[PDB]
């Protein structure tokens, strides 16, 4: 959920 | 983009003493999952960013438990219970709820000693220099505590503000305070002309600025 | 055990180009975000932006668009950052952080650039000494107009005791200036001979100045 986040 | 103010910009403190340092966001830190993406680092001279709290509060791993954050919104605060050698250095937070990505301004934490005035002293461009073509009027500020302090220069009593550098030591070990060099840098034409150059310090432990002198003609 | 490594210090002139390395180790490279940080001398922290270490995607922030190019050696563990068309302005550290759930919580230590037209350059060696008094007397020296960094002032005087004080570098149009401070008992100065000497090691040049009244 974080905009910088990869993978779910 | 949001500002992150942090208050003090300098933390004075006795080893062993807690410290206290705040940091505000000009707009919530709050992110659309509930998180709040506010963290705090350390980082010491010529090192990278160490972080030590993440989201608000969680403290990081390998992080000493004398370290500890807390808030909410716009308001947090890092608090370190009893304060050590190895924790002195600048402080930051990040938020990371906004893009981009800001970073507060630092907290320096650094040793508590009574406050000093600065000895001044000014010295007239050398005749090597004068050789050149070049005419730096130069100012040391020595040993004053705390590390605030403004400096002003004035040729014949009419402030001068450009060419103007200033470089400012870290904490001395020895003694706990703070030194400055302020060079007015001229041409050789200008300083020939113009005959009063001072400049004045203004300083905590004085009401009145600290001035010193000379005339090019003396 | 979880590392990122940068390469070393460069210096560049404006108009060049240079990349800097960041290796990754400790954790699998592809599943967390890379991002670039600047730190210009004695300025707040700026972040430039982030590459998405699995699609190799780039995003610049506002004042990063244009000369500025990340991209991964994902076999290697190794991103890049790439500055073209180098500016003054772009002196600075860079850092590599790792991005872990809104957290930037593995630094690498940085990489030190320095931009300037200069070439080796010898600093120019000024004395300061007081000129028409108390019991100390500070003198000193100005030390202007070097490239690159490393400068030692070393005092000799006739004093048994001093205090000295070194100022920090500042770095204006391409070239270094830095001063410093002796500080002796007045019985000792101007009566015995005070001189400071300048070492600039990567010019291999010494410049040893007698301070007179």
């Amino acid at each position: 959920a974080h905009w910088m986040d990869q993978h779910f | 983009d949001v500002v992150m103010t942090q208050t003090p910009l300098s933390l004075p403190v006795s080893l062993g003493d807690q410290a206290s340092i705040s940091c505000r966001s000009s707009q919530s830190l709050v992110y659309s999952n509930g998180n709040t993406y506010l963290d705090w680092f350390l980082q010491k001279p010529g090192q990278s960013p160490k972080l030590l709290i993440y989201k608000v509060s969680n403290r990081f791993s390998g992080v000493p438990d004398r370290f500890s954050g807390s808030g909410s919104g716009t308001d947090f605060t890092l608090k370190i219970s009893r304060v050590e050698a190895e924790d002195l250095g600048v402080y930051f937070c990040s938020q990371t709820t906004h893009v981009p990505p800001t970073f507060g301004g630092g907290t320096k934490l650094e040793i508590k000693r009574t406050v000093a005035a600065p000895s001044v002293f000014i010295f007239p461009p050398s005749d090597e220099q004068l050789k050149s073509g070049t005419a730096s009027v130069v100012c040391l500020l020595n040993n004053f505590y705390p590390r605030e302090a403004k400096v002003q220069w004035k040729v014949d009593n009419a402030l001068q503000s450009g060419n103007s550098q200033e470089s400012v030591t870290e904490q001395d070990s020895k003694d706990s305070t703070y030194s400055l060099s302020s060079t007015l840098t001229l041409s050789k034409a200008d300083y020939e002309k113009h005959k009063v150059y001072a400049c004045e310090v203004t300083h905590q432990g004085l009401s009145s600025p600290v001035t010193k002198s000379f005339n090019r003609g003396e | 055990q979880i590392q990122l490594v940068q390469s070393g210090p460069e210096l560049k002139k404006p108009g060049e180009t240079v990349k800097i390395s960041c290796k990754a180790s400790g954790y699998t490279f592809t599943t967390y975000a890379l991002n670039w940080v600047k730190q210009a001398p004695g300025k707040g922290l700026k972040w430039m932006g982030w590459i998405n270490t699995y699609s190799g995607v780039p995003t610049y922030a506002d004042d990063f668009k244009g000369r500025f190019a990340f991209s991964l050696e994902t076999s290697a563990s190794t991103a890049y950052l790439q500055i073209n068309n180098l500016k003054n302005a772009d002196t600075a550290t860079y850092f590599c952080a790792r991005g872990m759930s809104g957290t930037f919580d593995y630094w690498g230590q940085g990489t030190s650039l320095t931009v300037s037209s200069a070439k080796t350059t010898p600093p120019s060696v000024y004395p300061l000494a007081p000129g028409c008094t108390g019991s100390s007397v500070t003198l000193g020296c100005l030390v202007k107009g070097y490239f690159p960094e490393s400068v030692t002032v070393t005092w000799n005087s006739g004093s048994l005791s001093s205090s000295v004080h070194t100022f920090p570098a500042l770095l204006q149009s391409g070239l270094y200036t830095m001063s410093s401070s002796v500080t002796v008992p007045s019985s000792t100065w101007p009566s015995q001979t005070v001189t400071c000497s300048v070492a600039h090691p990567a010019s291999s040049t010494t410049v040893d100045k007698k301070i007179e009244p």
